[PDB]
């Protein structure tokens, strides 16, 4: 009938444990399955719990089972980004249909290693059609507040890792089609350390 | 010492299919198969516990697809019919006037399917009328019961005919106030 | 060992009939259907076994209907389309009839329903060169796609580099923002980064591909308004190696 | 509480 | 009646209980016909054919971890289980037996007849169901129906004496049953 899962969402560091919480019916138990769900990808099956008491491990995902409580803990040691996912559990009857719960969506937050906060301004599409600012190289700790202002766009961060060079790095994104608008104003709204970079 | 079993079966070509509990040779429930919900054999049990309709559907539906698996498998080998013993007893001791309840035990048969009525002087009788579903046994035969709630009287005669494929013609079991 | 569902997304009017099909893993004997609704739960609909329905949802049966034709495909009709059925469809199986098992998902089908085609609009995507400043400060170079005016949500960016895609080095964001945020209608933008080496950049043989994939309007859906039928294709622009 | 029934599994083909 | 062949998949979950539930056996049955082909016991802890035609089964079933480990828990999250869900209503279910004693035929005096005791509509069905002479247990003559049962959880048995009587005799039917603090007793004489 119904099955709740807590928190909804989750911020975790790299290299930080976690957990979240999984309460399901204490009557008609037959299973209780968690699903690992990543952005574009398909709900993968974690575990199927049937064991009252039994702890199931997964490399550095672990499930413990409790039925007479009618509860379930997802363990997730020393998190990694790769980990970010929306965690599933479902609860089954006697039946083959699974009760889903709300779902924990997990946020890795990675490591930045040699923070260059700076905000560029991009050579235009030809030509011009808008102007784009890149804010980028700050830490995970710099949040990248809306755009306040109706005719400007600002996206939130976005980390992307270069494999080969083993380098991580944050990202967001203003843009508005004329006229005023450039590279120093662009991110008021948000909170820009005083060391940020702006070439002249 | 107990014993609790769950007997489920599925027949060919009748489409005919069980599930049931038993408890120490006593029927908790079954599951009907036209209506899909759970039956109790007594209200009261309904009150004290609970089952999903459901995970018997699902084991009918199973033995439904080994039925077809094992046919082929046997080289589509029929059942022996084992024709059934008929007993026709009363609920208690009987008293003329005193309402008591005709008790018809069909035992030892296969397949489980088995056409009984209840003759009132030679007429059928379908007044209070109720029966079991096909029980359980330690050597995989059946079981079944018919019941008819009855007035005892030095007026009228009682009889079960029982119909199985085991047996000639049908079987008739007599019963009469003495 | 995976289930597929085909197509990725659709695009359908309010009241229409629309066919969700799915490829089940071959040989798994339980076939079901899920779908979620956006901020809901992942909801039951249909579970199916020996070319039978086993459960089903309250919903389902007065709106949906399930077919298994061959030994290798399932399929989902929603009978007349509402407002309410925009949700994204999984498909599932599992091999075990006892269902102690896992049920194996499907990647989903996202069926938006619309009231009306009429305000179903392809991106525009424009390539924005990485800034010299960027080039002369970190010796990186960080080239801007953007995908602006679609409607409705839900388009795949991908980076392609002298003709093969590439994963390293990008980052796209996971939803894309509101236009007119105030209007329910409104069309959507997402945005998109690729980073190089300068060196890499400045190397003129190397040519910078940004696709987006958009999911619109069916080869059989009416259209009668003067501008290009918002069809499902591919929109790109691209970037030449520059040597400054 | 509730009575549980034990799961069947389709035969070997 | 109809001639058509008929062809039976049954099969029995049997959960057998020994001092309460300390002890538990647990057996998974297949039938095809009346013929028991393959088979799960909890002490074998594998499935295992019985016949030639549980052999595909007995490797498959095996081979299907998933479903090899529902059965080796059934002693627990199954048998266990369902004991305690009814244990109440099943296990400690007494129902009073209702005790009837008269003469079969009506024989006169010093002459041969049958003395009926009627035990009825009682549950368990362990019962001991003992005749009295004067006071004394009548070992000999007695005929027994045996247990009977209803099909509804009740009982009834028919405990018979032979009796050739005499004017001052006064015969004595004891009931014996669980549901019972103090012995049932019902008396006739002649
Ligand atoms: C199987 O059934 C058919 C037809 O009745 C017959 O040809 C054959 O002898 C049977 N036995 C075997 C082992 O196939
Ligand atoms: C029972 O009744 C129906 C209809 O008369 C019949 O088709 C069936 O064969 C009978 N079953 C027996 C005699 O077991
Ligand atoms: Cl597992
Ligand atoms: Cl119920
Ligand atoms: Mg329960």
């Amino acid at each position: 009938l119904n099955v709740e899962q807590s928190p909804q969402s989750l911020h975790v560091q790299e290299g930080d444990s976690t957990n979240f919480t999984c309460s399901f019916p204490s009557s008609n138990f037959y299973a209780l399955h968690w699903y690992r769900w990543e952005t574009a990808k398909s709900p993968e099956a974690l575990f199927v719990m049937t064991l009252n008491g039994d702890e199931k491990k997964k490399g550095r995902i672990s499930a413990t089972l409790n039925t007479k409580e009618g509860y379930s803990y997802l363990y997730i040691k020393g998190s990694q980004p790769e980990d970010s996912a929306t965690y599933l559990c479902a609860f089954k009857a006697a039946g083959n249909k699974l009760t889903f719960g709300g779902g924990t969506r997990v946020l890795v937050k990675p490591n930045i290693q040699n923070p260059d906060p700076a905000v560029y301004q991009l050579r235009d599409s030809k030509s011009s059609d808008k102007s784009v600012c890149l804010f980028t190289d700050f830490d995970s700790q710099t949040n990248v507040s809306q755009s306040k202002d109706s005719d400007v766009y600002i996206t939130d961060k976005c980390v992307l890792d270069m494999r080969s060079m083993d380098f991580k790095s944050n990202s967001a994104v203003a843009w508005s089609n004329k006229s005023d608008f450039a590279c120093a104003n662009a991110f008021n709204n948000s909170i820009i350390p005083e060391d940020t970079f702006f070439p002249s | 010492e107990h014993v609790i079993i769950q007997a489920e079966f599925y027949l060919n070509p009748d489409q005919s299919g069980e599930f049931m509990f038993d408890f120490d040779g006593d029927e908790i429930f079954h599951v009907d198969m036209a209506k899909k919900e759970t039956v109790w054999r007594l209200e009261e049990f309904g009150r004290f516990a609970s089952f999903e309709a459901q995970g018997a559907l699902a084991n009918i539906a199973v033995d439904k697809a080994n039925l077809e698996i094992m046919t082929k498998r046997s080289n589509y080998t029929p059942i022996t019919n084992v024709p059934p013993e008929v007993t026709v007893l009363t609920n208690s001791p009987v008293e003329l006037r005193e309402p008591n309840v005709l008790i018809c035990f069909i035992d030892k048969f296969t397949p489980p399917v088995v056409n009984v009525t209840w003759l009132r002087n030679g007429k059928p009788v379908t007044t209070g009328v109720s029966e079991t579903v096909f029980l359980p046994r330690e050597d995989h035969l059946f079981r079944k019961f018919h019941y008819l709630p009855f007035l005892p009287s030095t007026e009228d005669v009682y009889d079960c005919r029982v119909e199985h494929w085991g047996l000639d013609e049908p079987l008739l079991k007599h019963w009469e106030f003495d | 060992p995976e289930v597929t569902q085909t197509p990725s997304h659709q695009v359908t009017q309010m009241g229409q009939e629309v066919i969700l099909r799915c490829v089940p893993i071959s040989n798994h004997l339980y076939f079901y259907w899920y779908r979620q609704i956006l901020g809901q739960k992942v909801e039951f609909l249909v579970s199916f076994y020996n070319n039978e329905i086993s459960e089903k949802s309250e919903i389902f049966d007065d709106q949906f209907s399930v077919e298994r034709p061959d030994g290798s495909n399932f399929t989902l009709k929603i009978r007349s389309t509402k407002l309410e059925d925009s949700a994204m469809y999984f498909c599932a199986s599992s091999g075990l009839a006892g269902g102690m098992d896992e049920q194996f998902f499907g990647p989903g089908t996202r069926l938006t329903v619309l009231e009306d085609l009429k305000n179903v609009f392809p991106p525009e995507v424009a390539v924005f060169e990485p800034s010299e400043a960027e080039i002369s400060h970190t010796q990186k170079a960080t080239l801007v796609c953007l995908a602006t005016g679609f409607y409705p949500d839900h388009v795949e960016l991908s980076w392609w580099v002298n003709g093969k895609e590439v994963h390293s080095g990008v980052c796209t964001d996971p939803q894309p923002l509101k236009e007119q945020p105030a209007l329910n209608d409104s069309r959507y933008a997402l945005s998109s980064r690729l980073r190089v080496s300068a060196t890499f950049w400045q190397n003129p043989r190397n040519h910078f591909r940004c696709q987006v994939q958009f999911y619109g309007l069916s080869e059989n859906d009416e259209w009668t308004q003067d501008r290009a039928k918002p069809v499902t294709q591919i929109v790109s622009a691209e970037a030449w190696g520059r040597a400054d | 509480r509730f009575y549980k029934t034990l799961r069947a599994e389709q035969a070997s083909q | 009646g109809d001639t058509r062949p008929r062809f039976l998949e049954y099969s029995t979950s049997e959960c057998h209980f020994f001092n309460g539930t300390e002890r538990v056996r647990f057996l998974d049955r297949y039938f095809y016909n009346q013929e028991e082909y393959v088979r799960f016991d909890s002490d074998v802890g594998e499935f295992r054919a019985v016949t030639e035609l549980g052999r595909p089964d007995e490797e498959y079933w095996n081979s299907q971890k998933d479903f090899l480990e529902d059965r080796r828990a059934a002693v627990d999250t199954y048998c266990r289980h369902n004991y305690g869900v009814g244990e109440s209503f099943t296990v400690q279910r007494r129902v009073h037996p209702k005790v009837t004693v008269y003469p079969s035929k009506t024989q006169p005096l010093q002459h041969h007849n049958l003395l009926v005791c009627s035990v009825s509509g009682f549950y368990p069905g362990s019962i001991e169901v003992r005749w009295f002479r004067n006071g004394q247990e009548e070992k000999t003559g007695v005929v027994s129906t045996g247990l009977i049962h209803n099909g509804d959880w009740t009982f009834q048995t028919l405990v018979m004496l032979e009796t050739v009587p005499r004017s001052g005799e006064v015969y004595t039917c004891q009931v014996e049953h669980p549901s019972v603090t103090s012995p049932l007793t019902v008396e006739w004489r002649a």
